[PDB]
């Protein structure tokens, strides 16, 4: 069930985040949405600043450090 | 200069640590595991300068998983873009990236 | 974040224990024997790092070998032990 | 034997600490070797699960893998339950 | 709540400290056919507040050729680490939970070993420097030691996790399990709390003030080793709706153990510099060496390896 | 690579630095050996870690008992000239000439 | 006599008290009645932000069940 | 030292060195040279003295210095591959440092100023080994990472290498020094042939230390580290005099001597690349190796220098002890020139 | 070089299990009992096409095993479960250890009812 | 993010370059005590805590103990000032170009966004990944034991023969 949950949330935070992209590079001269810096087609495991780069703070450090910090 | 005792006596005593893909205690996968193996299957048995040559879209891939440089490049230009734009006002955050939303279990 | 804020607290009082200490009156107006220690606590500070990583190793499923490799390091030591004791470096004569 | 036994009656009389360390020392390396619980030892360390047990693919031709975890097929521990 | 948590941990440590000086002088005071300090106050309840504001309310001597810095720093750094050392703690609740809690208290001991060497040091005094690289000679080979030894009792533990410890002693203690290793562990806490027969620095620059730091700090660890060695080798019964009981019995034990270092010092002689150097490289060493093969061997060839989680 | 990397390197270019220029003693030239170790094993660590190489982990214990080895044989050295000339000064070891 | 020393002994079990009593009542207190969640490895940790998630006050010790699924 | 002892940091050097050339893991080959250098320093402190201890120290801070570097390397290296395996190394600056810290170990110029200085102050045996081993370890781990070494960085470090050890080996007068500046010259022709031939690599290195090994026993037998103490060996025992004149011959590059064969092959392998301007400064430059070689030959065989009154004693007594291999060593530095084409076989 | 293909917001919704984890770990071998199928076929489908996007039908099929086993326990043994999952939550580390008379009679209660 | 862990390599990039200055055996050594402590916090920070507490143990309780002992055992500027003040300069220049942009005109190239960006979203579960990695030493890595304590072995001969003297 967990790891259900937890493809279900990257994949929703993933479509967050390119629609929030999309919205904002509508502007630049050479900008596509969603473009993947990989040669490769394999599904690659979203990095921490690709989920949590435009969210907030708070949510950041807990992301980051909540099970380093936790004592 | 190298007399390869290992090959020759059927030994792994450092083999085993030499890459990041092997067999690892508990099958902990590496970051990196799958374009590690797949630069290592694409290298594999053509020589160092067919490898240097012809495996390049594997090694960039793996160095970039390495690494992370473009994806970090791509992240930063988004944030730039951002920032300038709210410094203006034209842009504004959505509610779940401005932090009143839903967690997802 | 909790345990730096304990290690702050704790230099914070100790400090302000000193300083009031100190200002409360004040209102106004080589052996060589000794180095070997050293060396061969340093030496078998590093025999112990080594040794450190034990509890979790009994937990693999190569038990004779992690037996083997401990009791290995722990007769290496033994043996260091030894060879001070038979050549004197552990002697404080003079 | 008589001079082994003159040197260990000397010994337990001079030092009796290290005659009790080499002793100890001595027990701990052989025992485990003359020992039947060093191999329940590494089947109870086998058979703690760490990892997810990943299924197989069932191609009809697997008689002793189980279909299901309540199915008496497959590994079994009985003998640690009775341990 | 946690700075309050923190400050609960605090304060009674350093009023405890306090009072076992007291009840120190009391107690070796009854072994030695005398009464004790029962003047001061109702029984002596008042000689540890007059001592304190005496040496507050005494002039210091800081000499002028002494660095100022060390001279601040060693009393603070002893300090601190003597109260940093029961956070991780377990009574039955530890106030920071630790993974790795022992580990936590050996890095904050051999730190703690900084203190003698910067106060020697820092009084630019030849002689007061020689005792110093005694003492740290000492105190570096007792923590050889007593690493070894809490090596040794931890692989029936599985962990470096104290509520770990409290687990496994839910049914029967360590002490049975390993006295030895309690002899060994007791003598060597003794020699590197620098107690009696090991009081060899004091067998002095500082004054007034600062040498009420160092007073308190070596009293705090004298009684974290108590608690520490009482929680290792005589773990009690954890209710989890009661927790009140645990700890009851783990001051009390801690109690029990402090007692007996005071009746120690009161009834041995001092050992000599040399003597207990060789009581450790060429006695206690060989046997921990043995233990901890025995030890590692043990639970493999019984097929009683403690769990991890 | 980010910037955490980028100081660990210049730490441990600095510490080179400084043991490549004496300025009275050999006990500050192993102090900034010393250093370099340090900063050689944060970086591993950090490297390590990053990338979830799981069989690395036991190399930077490995790289910290040699290295204090090392440390050890220098500090041993140290106390041998400093037997023998009366101060750990570097000026002293001037009897060999190139 | 010997039962004079037992007030300095009296004062100092008060005293080592009051750390685990104080302890074990504000992880109680902040905690809702209920023992501080060890999180000592990452699945606990996953668990407790799960359970946080779940409650929607941004605690984690609020827990909800059958009446909260249906 | 007790023999036991000796012997023992002995196969611990080799042992090193033996880890350090079948190791396939960077983490092994240094460990192998940290356990190579500290066995090694006993060996350079066996006879105690001032100066031996300042040797020791100073050769300490080198291979410590050079230690860091390399781990440094190593970790960069691992940093944008993330690969232990010893290879061609996939990032410039790593290989740079490593080019360096290597050198650094031989004593390539400019970092030879301790090989001199602790060559000096160490005694002959010492010095051998130290010469011997201290530059086959490394040099096997160039030979290994020689695809990806920078032939700009590494032909002006071995032209540096050879100019400073013909120059010092010119000025010098003491036979260690003279010892010490030869191996930077020949070190200096190794690495200028290494990046296009490691086979010639392995001939020079161990033409090389035949050549070392003969010398180096040749003085040990003949008791002398000065020019004027060897000046005495005709009085005493003209062969050796001869073996070492013919010895020096050899290891001036004459013909038709062995010493030729390492300089004609590697001139020969450098000019089928196209190089011409680098082959004809090397071998021009070697005349003040041979200048100094000869230099010390007028001096012990070829004139009869004064000498003194106790030697008839020493006419009277005999030499007790016996080198091993030093006729296998002496015939091996002077007369396989007909034999060349056995680096087939090296190969 | 090429564009990720992300599923829309849409198809990423269904019921999520609101419960805790103590309740989770109350009823957790019984749960992996009787929802064995679901679940492994979820986590086979994960670990053959290595990919999220290719196993979301697998996850709302796990989702809706635990929805109704969870109703199926609410419909017969809710007080049952109710006690043995306030036992669990107490500890710290929601140990069996402590809650051997509430998960004795959870058991008895499915056992007879169901 | 609050930039944590550039603070504090800023700090030890500091530290280093006051150790590296040395105005004397003893005050390097603190710096170099300060430094390692800080290079610790950045370890347990990343998330190595078996690794930083390692470090924290072996190197300031034995390896910089014995450092200043035997300097305390012996008790034998404008350039140490001046060296402080250009290390500060050229660590403040550094980390102003770094944040400003990308600091690639060094050897190397830099980019600058968060270490908690150059994380990963992958865990473990019931154990430590580090802890297991270290703990491998036994089961594998026979072959470095035995070359460990071979080395320690004999640099405890080594220390025993250079001191001996004669
Ligand atoms: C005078 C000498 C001074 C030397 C030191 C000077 C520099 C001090 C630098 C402090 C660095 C702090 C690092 C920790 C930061 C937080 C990291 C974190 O959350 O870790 C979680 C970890 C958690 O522990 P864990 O290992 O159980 O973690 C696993 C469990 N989880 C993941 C669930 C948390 O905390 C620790 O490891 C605690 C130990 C920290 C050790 C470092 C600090 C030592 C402080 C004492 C020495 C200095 C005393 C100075 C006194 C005054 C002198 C004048
Ligand atoms: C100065 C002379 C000292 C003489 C010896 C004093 C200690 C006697 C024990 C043997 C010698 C010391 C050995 C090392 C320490 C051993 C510790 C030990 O076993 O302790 C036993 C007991 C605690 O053990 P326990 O039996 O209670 O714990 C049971 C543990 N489980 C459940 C795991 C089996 O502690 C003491 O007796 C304390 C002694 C020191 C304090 C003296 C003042 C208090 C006197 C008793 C007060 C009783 C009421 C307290 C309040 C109750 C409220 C409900
Ligand atoms: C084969 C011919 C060798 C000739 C040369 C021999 C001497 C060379 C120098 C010493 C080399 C030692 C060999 C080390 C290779 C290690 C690999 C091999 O030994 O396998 C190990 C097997 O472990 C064994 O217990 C041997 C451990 C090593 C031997 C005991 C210690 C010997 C130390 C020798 C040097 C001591 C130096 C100091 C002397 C005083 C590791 O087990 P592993 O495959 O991975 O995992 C478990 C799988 N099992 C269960 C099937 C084994
Ligand atoms: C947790 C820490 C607790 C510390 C204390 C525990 C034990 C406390 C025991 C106190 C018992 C009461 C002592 C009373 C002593 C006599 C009081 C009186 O005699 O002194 C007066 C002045 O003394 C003070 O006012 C009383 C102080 C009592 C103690 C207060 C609490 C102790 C301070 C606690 C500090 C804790 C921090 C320090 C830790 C080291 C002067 O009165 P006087 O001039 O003759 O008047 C004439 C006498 N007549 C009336 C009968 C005719
Ligand atoms: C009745 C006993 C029943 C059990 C018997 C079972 C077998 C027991 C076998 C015991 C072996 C005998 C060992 C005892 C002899 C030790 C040598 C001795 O007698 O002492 C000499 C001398 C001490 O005399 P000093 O006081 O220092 O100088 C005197 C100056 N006038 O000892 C030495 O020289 C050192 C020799 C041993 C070094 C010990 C160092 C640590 C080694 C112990 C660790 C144990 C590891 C276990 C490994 C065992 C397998 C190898
Ligand atoms: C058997 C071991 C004994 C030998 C070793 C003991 C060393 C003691 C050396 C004695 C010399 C005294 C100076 C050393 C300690 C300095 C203490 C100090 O600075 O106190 C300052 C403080 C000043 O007054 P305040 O309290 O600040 O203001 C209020 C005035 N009512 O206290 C004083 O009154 C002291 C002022 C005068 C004392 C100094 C006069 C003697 C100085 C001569 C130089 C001797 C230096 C000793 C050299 C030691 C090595 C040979
Ligand atoms: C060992 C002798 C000198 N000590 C004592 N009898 N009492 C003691 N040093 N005085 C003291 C009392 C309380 C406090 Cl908090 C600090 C110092």
């Amino acid at each position: 069930l967990f790891q259900a949950e937890k493809d279900r949330r990257v994949l929703q935070m993933l479509r967050e985040n390119l629609e929030e992209e999309a919205i904002i590079m509508k502007d630049v001269p050479d900008w596509k949405v969603g473009e993947s810096v990989f040669h490769t087609t394999r599904w690659v495991t979203p990095m921490m600043g690709e989920l949590y780069g435009l969210r907030t703070n708070e949510e950041i450090l807990s992301a980051t450090y909540g099970f380093i910090w936790y004592t | 200069p190298f007399f390869d005792v290992q090959k020759r006596l059927g030994l792994d005593l450092d083999r085993w640590m030499t890459i990041q893909s092997a067999e690892q205690p508990h099958k902990i996968p590496g970051r990196c595991h799958a374009f590690e193996k797949e630069w290592i299957e694409c290298a594999h048995g053509i020589g160092g300068i067919r490898a240097e040559k012809e495996c390049k879209i594997e090694f960039d891939d793996f160095v970039e998983c390495l690494l992370r440089q473009k994806t970090m490049k791509r992240l930063s230009a988004i944030k730039r873009q951002r920032d300038k734009l709210i410094k203006e006002g034209k842009y504004t955050p959505p509610p779940h990236h401005l932090g009143k939303e839903d967690p997802r279990p | 974040m909790n345990i730096m804020l304990t290690l702050l607290t704790n230099v914070t009082l100790a400090s302000l224990l000193v300083l009031i200490a100190f200002w409360l009156p004040q209102l106004n107006a080589f052996s060589m024997k000794f180095f070997l220690v050293a060396i061969t606590f340093l030496l078998f500070d590093l025999e112990i790092a080594l040794l450190l990583p034990l509890p979790w190793a009994s937990q693999t499923n190569n038990l004779k070998t992690m037996l083997t490799m401990a009791l290995f390091l722990l007769i290496l030591l033994a043996a260091s032990l030894a060879y001070e004791w038979t050549q004197k470096g552990l002697e404080w004569a003079e | 034997a008589g001079r082994i036994a003159s040197f260990l009656k000397n010994a337990w009389a001079k030092e009796p600490v290290l005659v009790a360390s080499f002793a100890i020392g001595g027990l701990a390396i052989i025992l485990p070797s003359l020992s039947p619980y060093t191999n329940y030892a590494i089947r109870i360390n086998r058979a703690t699960p760490y990892n997810y047990p990943v299924p197989l693919r069932d191609d009809g031709n697997m008689p002793d893998v189980p279909s299901h975890p309540q199915d008496p097929q497959g590994p079994s521990l009985e003998w640690l339950k009775n341990l | 709540m946690f700075m309050i948590n923190i400050l609960s941990l605090i304060i009674p440590i350093l009023l405890a400290v306090a009072f076992l000086t007291l009840v120190e002088r009391k107690v070796l005071g009854y072994m030695q056919l005398r009464k004790g300090p029962n003047v001061v106050g109702p029984y002596g309840l008042l000689q540890p507040i007059a001592d304190a504001l005496k040496l507050f309310t005494k002039e210091p001597l800081r000499p002028a050729t002494s660095s100022i810095s060390m001279f601040i720093i060693a009393p603070i750094l002893a300090l601190s680490l003597a109260l940093t050392m029961w956070v991780p703690l377990p009574m039955p609740y530890p106030l920071i939970n630790m993974n790795l809690g022992v580990l936590f208290m050996l890095a904050m001991s051999s730190l703690a070993v900084y203190s003698i060497l910067w106060s020697g040091w820092a009084s630019n005094s030849k002689y007061a420097l020689i005792g110093a690289l005694r003492a740290v000679a000492q105190t570096i080979s007792y923590e050889v030691t007593l690493a070894i030894i809490l090596l040794s009792v931890l692989l029936m533990n599985g962990s470096y996790t104290l509520s770990t410890l409290i687990t496994t002693q839910e049914h029967i203690w360590m002490i049975f399990t390993s006295w030895p290793l309690a002899m060994m562990w007791f003598i060597s806490t003794l020699a590197e709390t620098n107690r009696a027969p090991f009081d060899l620095t004091e067998g002095v620059e500082y004054a007034a003030g600062p040498f009420a730091m160092f007073f308190m700090a070596e009293y705090a660890n004298i009684i974290m080793m108590n608690a520490f060695t009482a929680i290792l080798f005589l773990g009690a019964s954890h209710d989890p709706h009661t927790p009140e009981l645990y700890t009851i019995n783990f001051v009390l034990k801690t109690l029990a153990l402090t007692i007996t270092f005071l009746w120690i010092r009161a009834s041995y002689p001092r050992f000599r510099y040399d003597q207990l150097m060789h009581l450790l490289w060429k006695s206690f060493l060989p046997l921990t060496l043995a233990l901890c093969m025995w030890h590692i061997s043990l639970p493999i060839m019984t097929a009683s390896i403690p769990p991890q989680s | 690579m980010p910037l955490v990397y980028m100081n660990i390197i210049m730490a441990f270019a600095i510490a080179l630095a400084g043991l490549l220029m004496y300025r009275s003693h050999l006990m500050s030239s192993l102090l900034c050996l010393e250093g370099m170790m340090l900063s050689l094993f944060i970086m591993s660590t950090l490297i390590i870690l990053n990338t979830h190489f799981t069989l690395a982990n036991m190399m930077p214990i490995i790289l910290l008992v040699f290295a204090a080895c090392e440390a050890a044989l220098g500090l041993s050295l140290l106390v041998m000239v400093s037997n023998t000339y009366g101060t750990d000064y570097v000026q002293n070891l001037n009897l060999l000439q190139c | 006599m010997w039962f004079e020393i037992l007030p300095g002994i009296a004062v100092m079990a008060a005293c080592l008290f009051i750390p685990g009593m104080a302890t074990a009542h504000i992880h109680k207190f902040t905690n809702g009645g209920k023992e501080k969640r060890v999180a000592h490895f990452s699945y606990q940790w996953n668990l407790m932000e799960r359970d946080r998630c779940i409650s929607g006050v941004n605690r984690y010790h609020v827990t909800k069940g059958l009446e909260n699924i249906d | 030292m007790n023999p036991i002892i000796y012997t023992t940091l002995i196969m611990t050097v080799m042992s090193g060195t033996m880890l350090v050339m079948i190791s396939s893991h960077w983490l092994l080959i240094w460990i192998g040279f940290e356990m190579n250098l500290l066995a090694m320093i006993p060996v350079l402190m066996k006879n105690f003295n001032p100066r031996a201890t300042e040797a020791a120290t100073k050769y300490f801070l080198t291979q410590a210095t050079a230690s860091m570097m390399l781990m440094m390397a190593i970790i960069i290296n691992l940093l944008y591959s993330g690969q232990w395996t010893i290879t061609k190394m996939f990032n410039p600056v790593a290989m740079t440092m490593m080019t360096m810290a290597l050198a650094m170990k031989l004593g390539l110029s400019p970092f030879h100023f301790w090989v001199p200085e602790v060559t000096q102050g160490i005694s002959l045996q010492a010095g051998l080994l130290l010469l011997t081993w201290q530059k086959l370890a490394p040099l096997s781990v160039l030979c290994q990472i020689s695809q990806s070494i920078n032939p700009n960085l590494m032909l002006t470090m071995a032209m540096l290498s050879i100019l400073i050890g013909g120059w010092g080996g010119l000025n010098q007068t003491q036979l260690r020094k003279i010892m010490a500046y030869s191996s930077i010259a020949h070190m200096g022709w190794m690495t200028a042939v290494l990046p296009y031939n490691t086979t010639m690599t392995i001939l020079n290195l161990l033409i090389y230390i035949t050549m070392t090994l003969a010398m180096f026993m040749l003085l040990i037998h003949s008791s002398a580290t000065t020019t004027l103490s060897l000046s005495h060996t005709w009085n005493k025992m003209p062969v050796i005099t001869s073996l070492m004149m013919v010895t020096l011959l050899s290891m001036g590059g004459l013909p038709p001597l062995s010493g030729f064969m390492p300089k004609w092959m590697i001139i020969q392998e450098m000019t089928k690349n196209e190089s011409i301007i680098m082959p004809t400064l090397m071998a021009m430059t070697a005349l003040l190796n041979l200048y100094f070689y000869m230099r010390l030959a007028y001096s012990s065989s070829l004139t009869m220098f004064p000498s003194t009154n106790n030697m008839k004693m020493k006419w009277q007594f005999e030499h007790t002890k016996q080198m091993k291999l030093l006729p296998t060593m002496i015939v091996l530095s002077t007369l396989v020139l007909p034999m060349t084409p056995a680096l087939s076989s090296l190969n | 070089p090429g564009i990720v293909e992300l599923p829309t917001l849409e198809d990423l919704k269904v019921q999520e299990v609101k419960v805790s984890s103590s309740v989770l770990k109350a009823a957790a071998h019984h749960y992996g009992a009787q929802c064995d199928k679901p679940n492994k076929e979820f986590m086979l489908c994960r670990w053959e096409e290595k990919d999220p996007r290719r196993c979301l039908e697998e996850g709302k099929l796990v989702n809706q095993c635990a929805l109704d086993f969870f109703r199926q326990i609410k419909r017969h043994c809710a007080e049952p479960f109710t006690e043995y999952w306030t036992c669990i939550d107490y500890s710290g580390l929601q140990l069996f250890r402590h809650c051997r008379k509430q998960q004795a009679k959870f058991d008895e209660c499915v056992l007879d009812k169901l | 993010t609050m930039y944590i862990a550039f603070i504090l390599s800023t700090i030890f990039v500091i530290g280093f370059v006051g150790f590296s200055s040395k105005p004397s055996p003893i005050y390097g050594g603190l710096g170099l005590i300060v430094s390692g402590g800080v290079g610790c916090g950045i370890v347990l920070n990343f998330g190595g805590s078996f690794l930083g507490l390692m470090v924290f143990l072996i190197y300031l309780g034995g390896m910089l103990v014995v450092f200043g002992y035997t300097t305390a055992m012996a008790t034998e500027n404008k350039t140490v000032f001046g060296a402080f003040v250009s290390g500060l300069m050229m660590e403040f220049c550094m980390v102003y170009y770094a944040l400003k942009e990308e600091e690639v005109e060094i050897i190397f190239k830099f980019n600058g966004l968060g270490d908690w960006v150059i994380y990963d979203t992958g865990d473990s579960g019931f154990f430590s990944e580090e802890a297991m990695g270290i703990a491998a030493l036994y089961s594998y890595g026979t072959w470095l034991v035995i070359v460990t304590g071979w080395s320690l072995l004999i640099g405890v001969v080594v220390i025993m023969e250079i001191t001996r003297g004669n």
